[PDB]
């Protein structure tokens, strides 16, 4: 955002909203639900 | 990290307490101490307003 205008809003050509990185936490949080030091560590190792 | 594992809040409190060098074998029964210490505080906090 550049032309910030009023709480939560920003103008480009449209009345867009202001964003933050919280969205990437919801992603990581729900993406990596498994948590076993052996099985998941290795399953994730393959993913990584 | 612990959220994925599913550590309940009172357990995460124990983990923070473990950081003091104090464990459930040092504490009075920790499930009751932690649960009631926090719930009593929360009660008081809301009433404080």
């Amino acid at each position: 955002c550049d032309l910030r205008m009023g709480a939560g809003l920003c103008v480009d050509y449209s009345k867009s909203r202001r964003a933050h990185s919280s969205v990437s936490t919801g992603y990581r949080l729900t993406t990596f639900e498994p948590y076993t030091p052996m099985l998941v560590n290795d399953s994730v190792q393959s993913v990584d | 990290w612990s959220a994925a594992a599913g550590v309940p809040f009172s357990l995460s409190v124990q983990y923070r307490i473990n950081g003091l060098g104090v464990t459930m074998n040092v504490l009075s029964e920790n499930q009751k101490m932690i649960a009631s210490a926090f719930n009593n505080a929360l009660g008081a906090i809301q009433d404080g307003f």
